[PDB]
RNA sequence: CGCGGGGUGGAGCAGCCUGGUAGCUCGUCGGGCUCAUAACCCGAAGAUCGUCGGUUCAAAUCCGGCCCCCGCAACCA
RNA sequence: CGCGGGGUGGAGCAGCCUGGUAGCUCGUCGGGCUCAUAACCCGAAGAUCGUCGGUUCAAAUCCGGCCCCCGCAACCA
RNA sequence: UAGUCCGGAUUGGAGUCUGCAACUCGACUCCAUGAAGUCGGAAUCGCUAGUAAUCGUGGAUCAGAAUGCCACGGUGAAUAC
RNA sequence: UGCCUGGCGGCCGUAGCGCGGUGGUCCCACCUGACCCCAUGCCGAACUCAGAAGUGAAACGCCGUAGCGCCGAUGGUAGUGUGGGGUCUCCCCAUGCGAGAGUAGGGAACUGCCAGGCAA
RNA sequence: UCCUCCUAAAGAGUAACGGAGGAGCACGAAGGUUGGCUAAUCCUGGUCGGACAUCAGGAGGUUAGUGCAAUGGCAUAAGCCAGCUUGACUGCGAGCGUGACGGCGCGAGCAGGUGCGAAAGCAGGUCAUAGUGAUCCGGUGGUUCUGAAUGGAAGGGCCAUC
RNA sequence: CGACUUACCAACCCGAUGCAAACUGCGAAUACCGGAGAAUGUUAUCACGGGAGACACACGGCGGGUGCUAACGUCCGUC
């Protein structure tokens, strides 16, 4: 709820003068945080997407959807309906809760974290983290985990362009290049 | 979308209610007020209509939106429904999902006596 | 959200090295205890440090000095 | 030669047609999909076949969003 | 082929059965129906049976 | 020679060659070839009569060709008899109405222009006329 | 149509009628051997009884099914 | 022209008519042994399966055409 | 008892001496770096006592440039029917 | 009476798109909260409930503009029933039926029944 | 033998050693029914992640999907998930369609008794059209039938089924 | 590992053309089914009985499959 405020106490404010908006709702807003992690390699071991689950589980609050393949394809052997990798499509209340624990405690500990990209914009403001390794979060004990399965992180929003969802994330004071 | 979803989630019971021919009672919620009305077989003409809109009923209750609002109404339609001479009929829940503030109404216009 | 099959989402305090004390809620037990944060990493000072690096013609200068 | 086989034909088609007086029970139309459909007083059995559900004169329209062909009786 | 035939036997009343087919190696367990039976005119649990 | 690449089914019924043709007017070059007669163009005939038009021409001038085959014609063995299925593929036909153009020319001189008509005309067996690109 | 026997490491075997202790031979890796190769010899790595159910102190073993494996000789829409 | 069968490391054969797996024996390259070569010993590579298309999530393996290849038939007058 | 505080290759940077000159192409030093390698297939070599094994040491050629060569001594076995 | 907006039908593209402008007193939508009713095969995005702080941003309406889609004559053309004739794997007269395509253009729909607010 | 398309001349039907393809099953949920959903192919952006797994958006508008060939169909979806279940129910059946016939099909409504839904209702197998064989002769269970003097019985019959 | 040149070859959309038995956003003439009504026809209709023959067809015109838009060919529809 900490950043839940700030963007209504500060930052509705701060984007207004921008780009003159008539209204308040013209503002962009964050509308979720969709983590993806495509373990993939269950295919061989059953227990290694229950593994991925229990850290999805871990970094986030809730407890992650095991995503089915949605078409059988040859170049990796897999069919359809067949569990492939774990999703979370957490927002509202809990999600500015873990953009916060994101940004402010989560992204320092990235084995040498020089700069986000700011080119990662898929032409309608919203943006696409991946990060490497788990351990970079504090939830993940260090002598529990035997694998390095990083997620995707993936902040929706409501811009309608790239350059004005820049901004949006940019006055949350988020690293860019 | 979200109402063009509505309409095709409601238009298999009405096509199914309007070949059967039956004087079904059309029930529209809104965030703010409930609605009902009943309606002629040939689908048309309306015979009997209310609302929280009216203030007929608007003037007594505490806020229009709710499940006390909404058997206020049930209550109502079915009250005209019998001076009218309307008793046996069908109920669309109109996309909405029988439960809440809809069963409401339905259970208010069963409990004020439209038989259906 | 469902109730029993969550983990348990309660309340803790971060501290830093540097004095940032911080009370966030997740999924790790007691206490915790980090190296850095938003604030306290070297990004606005890194980048500044880390592209002015080159210089071949002073090193040479200041091996001859004349 | 490598094929010369077919089936039996199945005589589908507009059995009764518009303007003609039916007995109710009375298939108006044998088809495979709803070419057709069932309008006012007339069913679709399992086969999608136009049956007659009360005695009258059969009546073909063309009408809805999609435009399609409906069968109706009016007695 | 493959797929043989069953009978399922009323257990409450006369010896009145129902014959369906079935596949026997995919599913080993026994059907538990719950047909009408005509004799006692009452529905009753069909168990399966062999001819 | 002329052929499609690739094709839904191998074989086709004779038909019936009726009625008047469809690409009258001379769309693209300036003159044309159009068939006076009614008949059936096979795929050498084309390429044959196209040779000596581009040959009569030189490197110089652009050539359309309106036509294409797109039409199996079968032929039964010798000394076989009659049924036992359908007969082989042997060539491919373009069916040719009255009014129809076979061939466009452009960036050539109108007397030099039917000289290399003549010379195709003579490959072909429908019976063909010169015609100039018009206005409407 | 049957009554009958028969069912183990990868496989061919017995052992299975006389309930408390699953053998045995080819596939198995290390030796000893010899200036060496073959052999020959020694020891190791693998089934709690195809599988599921009753009783009784103890059940591959007594008794019922399955998946079956058949021996056959019967089999006349 | 009809009819079966074929076409897979350099050679000859399996795997092919039950769709996801490429073996065997020679030969080749590398190293040993020998005075040297052979034989012998120890490692290694080497085939997208006649070709062009389909079907399929996926084709050496299913289906169709076309190019060689065997075997069989082309009979009565 | 770990690819380890084993190995110390390989590289980046900073140097030192020799020398007209060290990039092709020296040696050594510091700092960081931290590879293959877990006792080696068919084969196969030396060695019968201060010998084998193993530790250092020196010299010749040599401005500089040994893991080679030539010498020197430490500890010091097994086995030979 | 008009002006509005909802619900519900008739009509199914002259009724749909793109485009430009606008509406927010109500109405409607986003919206606000989630102890609850109930909900996600994770998520109050849905569905649901409680509300009224903001807004008309998006949606939805609504008015404009022919950039498209669609509608579309007349004359001709092609077919073609009947009867005749040819130079007869094709055609032609006589007589009736007469497209498709394409033009000239029409075109930003038109209306029913309740129901609420607003200038009268 | 059977189903689909054309040949087939805009009702039905229509031949050839005409042109192209299929079937001889599957399924206790892949049936019933209530509640929800909406698809291919792209283009972007995104940890390994590639030409293609999973996520996020957009553009698309059924280009997909439908247990199996093809045709006709499907958005109210007949497609895709989900919760309860046995209507894949017994006795009938106005009336039609299609057959030379043997046959084959469709069918509202009725009686009994059920599932589902709050009900309106829906449900007598499955998007539809292939998945199949007559009789005879025997086998199995049932039965308000017969029972060669009389009681039984055997054997018949009738039901269900092989 | 940093990247330049280019006698150059054809995508999906644009505009313009063709073609199709197994293509259709369109679409006739006819033919077919039903109803209405004159007139005309030796009831021409349909129903049930008694007797049959026939179930090798030919050519001609129109629509076509097949053959070579060969046949006094062959196979269907229609007179
Ligand atoms: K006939
Ligand atoms: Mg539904
Ligand atoms: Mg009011
Ligand atoms: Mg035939
Ligand atoms: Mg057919
Ligand atoms: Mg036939
Ligand atoms: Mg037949
Ligand atoms: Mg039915
Ligand atoms: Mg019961
Ligand atoms: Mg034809
Ligand atoms: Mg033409
Ligand atoms: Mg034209
Ligand atoms: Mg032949
Ligand atoms: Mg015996
Ligand atoms: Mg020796
Ligand atoms: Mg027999
Ligand atoms: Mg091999
Ligand atoms: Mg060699
Ligand atoms: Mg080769
Ligand atoms: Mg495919
Ligand atoms: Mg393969
Ligand atoms: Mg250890
Ligand atoms: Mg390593
Ligand atoms: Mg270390
Ligand atoms: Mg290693
Ligand atoms: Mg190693
Ligand atoms: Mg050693
Ligand atoms: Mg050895
Ligand atoms: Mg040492
Ligand atoms: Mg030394
Ligand atoms: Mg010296
Ligand atoms: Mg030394
Ligand atoms: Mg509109
Ligand atoms: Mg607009
Ligand atoms: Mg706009
Ligand atoms: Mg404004
Ligand atoms: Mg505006
Ligand atoms: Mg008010
Ligand atoms: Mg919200
Ligand atoms: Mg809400
Ligand atoms: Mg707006
Ligand atoms: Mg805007
Ligand atoms: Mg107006
Ligand atoms: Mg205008
Ligand atoms: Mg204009
Ligand atoms: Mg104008
Ligand atoms: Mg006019
Ligand atoms: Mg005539
Ligand atoms: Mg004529
Ligand atoms: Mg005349
Ligand atoms: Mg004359
Ligand atoms: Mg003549
Ligand atoms: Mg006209
Ligand atoms: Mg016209
Ligand atoms: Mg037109
Ligand atoms: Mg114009
Ligand atoms: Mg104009
Ligand atoms: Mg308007
Ligand atoms: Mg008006
Ligand atoms: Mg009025
Ligand atoms: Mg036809
Ligand atoms: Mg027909
Ligand atoms: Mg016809
Ligand atoms: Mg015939
Ligand atoms: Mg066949
Ligand atoms: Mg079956
Ligand atoms: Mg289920
Ligand atoms: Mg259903
Ligand atoms: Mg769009
Ligand atoms: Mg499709
Ligand atoms: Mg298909
Ligand atoms: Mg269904
Ligand atoms: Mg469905
Ligand atoms: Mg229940
Ligand atoms: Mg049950
Ligand atoms: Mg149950
Ligand atoms: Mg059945
Ligand atoms: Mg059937
Ligand atoms: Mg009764
Ligand atoms: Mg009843
Ligand atoms: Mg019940
Ligand atoms: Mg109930
Ligand atoms: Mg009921
Ligand atoms: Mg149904
Ligand atoms: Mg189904
Ligand atoms: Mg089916
Ligand atoms: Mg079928
Ligand atoms: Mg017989
Ligand atoms: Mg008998
Ligand atoms: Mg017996
Ligand atoms: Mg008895
Ligand atoms: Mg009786
Ligand atoms: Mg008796
Ligand atoms: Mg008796
Ligand atoms: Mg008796
Ligand atoms: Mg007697
Ligand atoms: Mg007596
Ligand atoms: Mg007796
Ligand atoms: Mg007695
Ligand atoms: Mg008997
Ligand atoms: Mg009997
Ligand atoms: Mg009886
Ligand atoms: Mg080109
Ligand atoms: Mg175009
Ligand atoms: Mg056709
Ligand atoms: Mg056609
Ligand atoms: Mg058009
Ligand atoms: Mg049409
Ligand atoms: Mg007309
Ligand atoms: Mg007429
Ligand atoms: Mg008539
Ligand atoms: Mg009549
Ligand atoms: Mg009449
Ligand atoms: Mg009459
Ligand atoms: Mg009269
Ligand atoms: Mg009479
Ligand atoms: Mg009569
Ligand atoms: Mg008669
Ligand atoms: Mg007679
Ligand atoms: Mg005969
Ligand atoms: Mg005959
Ligand atoms: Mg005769
Ligand atoms: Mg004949
Ligand atoms: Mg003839
Ligand atoms: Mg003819
Ligand atoms: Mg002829
Ligand atoms: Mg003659
Ligand atoms: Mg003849």
């Amino acid at each position: 709820a900490k950043l839940h405020d700030y963007y209504k106490d500060e930052v509705v404010k701060k984007l207004m003068t921008e780009f003159n908006y008539n209204s308040v709702m013209q503002v962009p807003r964050v509308e979720k945080i969709t983590l993806n992690m495509g373990v993939g390699e269950a295919i061989a071991d059953k227990k290694l997407l229950d593994n991925a689950a229990a850290d999805l589980a871990a970094i986030s609050g809730q407890k992650p959807l095991i995503t089915k393949a949605r078409k059988s394809v040859a170049g990796f052997k897999i069919r359809q309906g067949y569990p492939i990798g774990c999703k979370v499509t957490l927002r509202g209340e809990r999600m500015w809760e873990f953009f916060e624990r994101l940004i402010t405690i989560a992204v320092p500990r990235i084995r040498d974290f020089r700069g986000l990209s700011a080119k990662s914009f898929d032409g309608r403001g919203n943006y696409s983290m991946g990060v490497r390794e788990q351990i970079i979060f504090p939830e993940i004990d260090y002598d529990k985990v035997d694998r390095v399965r990083g997620l995707d992180i993936t902040i929706t929003t409501t811009a309608k362009s790239d350059e004005e969802g820049r901004a949006l994330l940019a006055a949350f004071d988020f690293p860019f290049r | 979308d979200k109402k063009s979803a509505r309409i095709r989630r409601a238009t298999r019971a009405r096509r199914k209610l309007q070949e059967l021919g039956a004087t079904r009672l059309v029930v529209h919620r809104t965030p703010r007020h409930i609605y009902a009305q009943v309606i002629a077989p040939n689908g048309s003409e309306v015979l009997v209509a209310a609302s929280t809109v009216e203030k007929a009923i608007a003037e007594q209750l505490k806020y229009t939106g709710n499940k006390d609002a909404a058997a206020a109404v049930g209550k109502a339609v079915a009250e005209r429904a019998l001076e009218k001479g309307i008793k046996d009929v069908s109920f669309d829940r109109s996309g909405f999902q029988y439960h809440g503030r809809v069963q409401a109404l339905a259970d208010a216009a069963r409990e004020a006596g439209l038989q259906f | 959200m469902k109730k029993d099959i969550h983990p348990k989402y309660e309340e803790i305090t971060a501290s830093c090295s540097c004095g940032n004390v911080m009370k966030i809620r997740s999924t790790v037990g007691h206490d915790l205890n980090l190296d850095v944060c938003s604030k306290c990493h070297p990004f606005f000072t890194g980048k500044q440090r880390d592209v002015a690096t080159g210089g071949r013609v002073d090193r040479f200068n200041k091996r001859f000095n004349i | 030669t490598r094929n010369g086989r077919d089936s039996e034909a199945k005589r589908l088609g507009v059995k009764r047609f518009g303007g003609e007086s039916v007995l109710a029970g009375s298939i108006i139309v044998r088809q495979r999909g709803t070419k057709f459909h069932a309008g006012a007083n007339v069913g679709c059995g399992r086969d999608h076949t136009l049956f007659a559900k009360a005695d009258g004169k059969v009546k073909f329209e063309v009408k809805g969003p999609k435009n399609r062909k409906f069968i109706s009786i009016e007695a | 082929g493959i797929r043989e035939k069953i009978k399922l036997v009323s257990s409450a009343g006369t010896g009145h059965f129902y014959t369906t087919t079935k596949n026997k190696r995919t599913k080993p367990e026994k059907l538990e129906l719950k047909k009408f039976d005509p004799v006692v005119r009452q529905h009753v649990i069909y168990k399966e049976a062999k001819i | 020679m002329l052929q499609p690449k690739r094709t839904k089914f191998r074989k086709m019924h004779k038909g019936r060659n009726r009625g008047l043709a469809q690409g009258t007017d001379v769309s693209f070059g300036s003159f044309g070839l159009k068939a006076v007669g009614r008949g059936r163009l096979t795929a050498r005939q084309i390429e044959a009569a196209r040779r000596a038009m581009t040959r009569a021409v030189k490197r110089q001038g652009k050539i359309w060709i309106r036509v294409f085959p797109d039409k199996p014609i079968t032929e039964k063995p010798l000394a076989v008899r009659m049924g036992k299925g359908k007969g082989n593929v042997e060539y491919w036909v373009a069916l040719i109405q009255p009014g129809k153009v076979l061939y466009e020319m452009d960036g050539v001189p109108e007397e030099l222009a039917r000289e290399a008509f003549k010379l195709a005309a003579a490959k072909l067996p429908i019976k063909t006329t010169f015609v100039t690109k018009t206005v409407m």
